[PDB]
């Protein structure tokens, strides 16, 4: 039973490699989204003000 | 392009029934989910971020202010540059993760090799009815140490000895 | 959008309890509370409590109620009914919700009935 | 009264923005609202609501205010029917919601009762049936020889105390190709669309339905029969055995799922996974109240690295065996979490 349990560490590291990489990668790639948020807000304000 | 990343992430999640009890891995999962949801919501709701001066200005006749706001927008087109600040601390997290992964897999590989050796030995080297007591004593001096210690202590009892071994006692 | 999704949920759950109560009135009269399961019995008791709590004294009706009128703020009443819906005041008798204002008045009336009256 | 009639009319109205913002005119569905007997404040609410959700551009508001003369209320649905017939005869598809139309009925009753015309039943004139039928029959699906246009009618009836068995209600039901019943009973019982599955019947079940939603797995077709069974053996009926318990749980979870927030038109590419989840993985839901958030989480799950399935069921229309297997796998993966 211990053998069967340890059989599952055989390839966990290979997948969790890309998992841990892309986790932080995607979490920090929202910087461009944050920079786009202010531009989108400015555009929304401009459209609203000219609608006014 | 994103399909492979979260596909392998949830593959690891499907493997993660055994590392249950984690604190922030699932929390980081909902964090990624919330951030990407805000991504797609802002990208879908984002109308073309420019005033249609050809038509959406021509409808207004006495504006006197469309030129001002358009000039302001044009001057503020470079709103801000991307923040690629993280170049070493994230690398530190990755080198820690690499160290943990390599030491882990070394441990796993050596443990499986040891346990196939164990089963292979146990298959045809199991003297159930022909094991020598002298061989047992020589293999493990710990049982010898225990025996002399309890002999010199005077407590001849061996706690937990009638639990599995019968007595056939005529008494 | 106008309410705030909290007072709206409280009102929705109040309507839930009252509609279930009215639907079960027929078998309550015919059979009784025993026939209902534990969830239905709890729902009926809670709905009775809310319906009693709906009574509010009015300053222009003191000669009729005999109790000074109460002016309950919106936040006060929504918080009180949210607390009632969670079952925090299930042990309190339903009569304590009769001619009261906020949940503090409910607690006061329950204490008076439990100590001075009983 | 105020059981969600104009509300479901509004969700039908707003859902068309998905296709009206495109280019395929064969899928564009122009909208015509008939505000006969409604008050001007309600019509302003309506027009602003359509303005917010980018819907006023393709919708048409024909308002017959109660303060306006009764002949105007009588005629406004007919004029809106002509407006929709313009789209219908030019190869376009028009949805006209004859909201109220009981106010038009009473306005025409006023017209007859001051025009010296003797009335019929409950002082209603003779041709309220003929009026309703003649007005509604203008809504039809034209053949390809006539441009393949269509004109869809969504009339309303404001019943008095749930009295479906009344002259005007049963009269209009005999005209329309099916009815959508809403009562306060289900409205306060929790059903937010207030869809009374019993007396709500559509005259074209298999047709006029998305192929991905009609039968695909079979259960989606006898969905209505299953709901009728659940009503017939609801909590009042004795819980016979484990099969009966499973049927009751299935019905309760299904009616839990059907609740939908106002001004939230949920597309068929997102409807189909939810209806399928109501047949497999529905029974093990963690409390009935949590299905509300479970639906949102399942939508989010289908959005992430499953948009291929969503666009496949949106574009193709039919569901293949491999598509059904993929949907089952996704449902199992989600219910596992
Ligand atoms: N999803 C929903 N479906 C139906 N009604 C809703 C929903 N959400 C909120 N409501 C409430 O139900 C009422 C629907 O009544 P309405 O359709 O206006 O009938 P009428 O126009 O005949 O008064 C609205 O006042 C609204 O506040
Ligand atoms: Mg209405």
């Amino acid at each position: 039973d211990r053998i069967d349990s340890v059989s599952q560490l055989q390839n966990v590291a290979e997948t969790t490699k890309v998992l841990f990489d892309v986790s932080k990668e995607t979490v920090e790639l929202e910087s461009e989204a944050f920079e786009l948020k202010q531009k989108v807000e400015l555009a929304h304000e401009a459209k609203a003000v000219l609608d006014s | 392009a994103k399909s492979a990343a979260n596909k392998l992430d949830w593959a690891k999640v499907i493997s993660s029934l055994r590392i249950t009890g984690s604190t922030a891995t699932q929390l980081s999962s909902f964090k990624k989910r919330n951030d990407e949801a805000r991504r797609q919501l802002l990208e879908l709701q984002s109308q073309p971020t420019e005033v249609d001066f050809s038509h959406y200005r021509s409808v207004l006749k006495n504006t006197s202010v469309i030129d001002k706001i358009e000039s302001y927008v044009k001057q503020y087109k470079p709103v801000k540059i991307d923040a690629s600040k993280q170049l070493q601390v994230i690398e530190s997290f990755e080198k820690h993760a690499m160290t943990n992964a390599k030491e882990t897999e070394s441990l796993v590989s050596k443990e499986l090799k040891d346990l196939q050796s164990t089963l292979d030995n146990i298959q045809s080297a199991r003297p159930f009815d022909e094991l020598t007591v002298d061989d047992l004593t020589k293999i493990k001096p710990e049982i010898d140490a225990k025996v002399e210690e309890m002999v010199k202590k005077g407590k001849w009892d061996v706690p937990g000895y009638k639990d599995r071994f019968g007595n056939l006692n005529v008494m | 959008a106008v309410v705030g999704q909290e007072h709206y949920d409280v009102a929705s759950k109040v309507q839930e309890t009252l509609q279930t109560y009215k639907s079960l009135q027929d078998i309550i009269a015919i059979l009784g509370m025993d026939e209902l399961s534990e969830q239905d019995k709890l729902t009926v008791e809670r709905a009775r409590k809310i319906q009693r709590f709906l009574s509010q004294p009015f300053a222009v009706a003191e000669v009729f109620t005999g109790i000074p009128g109460k002016l309950v703020r919106l936040k006060d009443t929504v918080a009180s009914f949210k607390a009632v819906l969670e079952g925090k005041y299930d042990n309190i008798p339903e009569h304590a919700f009769y001619m009261v204002g906020g949940i503090e008045d409910v607690v006061a009336k329950a204490e008076k009935l439990a100590a001075e009256a009983n | 009264r105020q059981t969600g009639k104009t509300a479901v009319a509004l969700d039908t109205i707003l859902n068309q923005k998905r296709w009206n913002n495109g280019s395929d005119e064969s899928k564009k569905l122009y909208c015509v609202y008939v505000a006969v007997g409604q008050k001007r404040s309600t019509v302003a609410q309506l027009v602003q609501t359509l303005e917010q959700h980018d819907a006023m551009k393709y919708s048409i508001i024909v308002a017959a205010t109660a303060s306006e003369a009764a002949p105007l209320q009588y005629l406004a649905p007919f004029t809106a029917a002509s407006i929709g017939e313009w789209f219908r005869d030019n190869g376009k598809h028009a949805l006209i919601v004859y909201d109220d139309l009981s106010k038009q009925a009473v306005a025409y009753r006023q017209l007859s009762l001051l025009l010296r015309r003797p009335p019929g039943r409950e002082a209603y004139p003779g041709d309220v049936f003929y009026l309703h039928s003649r007005l509604l029959e203008r809504a039809a699906k034209l053949s390809e020889k006539e441009g393949s246009g269509s004109l869809t009618a969504l009339p309303v009836i404001e019943t008095q105390g749930g009295d479906v068995s009344a002259y005007i209600p049963t009269n209009v039901i005999s005209i329309t190709d099916g009815q959508i019943f809403l009562e306060a009973e289900l409205f306060y019982k929790g059903i937010r669309p207030a869809i009374n599955v019993g007396l709500s019947v559509s005259r074209v079940g298999s047709a006029a339905q998305v192929k991905a939603l009609k039968q695909v797995a079979g259960s989606l077709k006898l969905f209505l029969a299953q709901y009728r069974e659940v009503a017939a053996f609801a909590q009042f009926g004795s819980d016979l055995d484990a099969s009966t318990k499973q049927t009751l749980v299935r019905g309760e979870r299904l009616t839990q799922l059907l609740k939908q927030n106002q001004y939230s038109p949920l597309a068929t590419e997102e409807q189909v996974p939810l209806i399928y989840a109501g047949v497999n993985g529905h029974l093990d839901g963690i409390e009935l109240s949590r299905i509300g958030e479970f639906e949102s989480s399942f939508l989010s799950y289908l959005k992430s690295n499953h948009n291929e399935l969503l666009t496949e069921i949106r574009e193709k229309g039919e569901l293949s065996k491999e598509l059904l297997a993929s949907l089952k796998s996704a449902t199992e993966s989600f219910v596992a979490t």
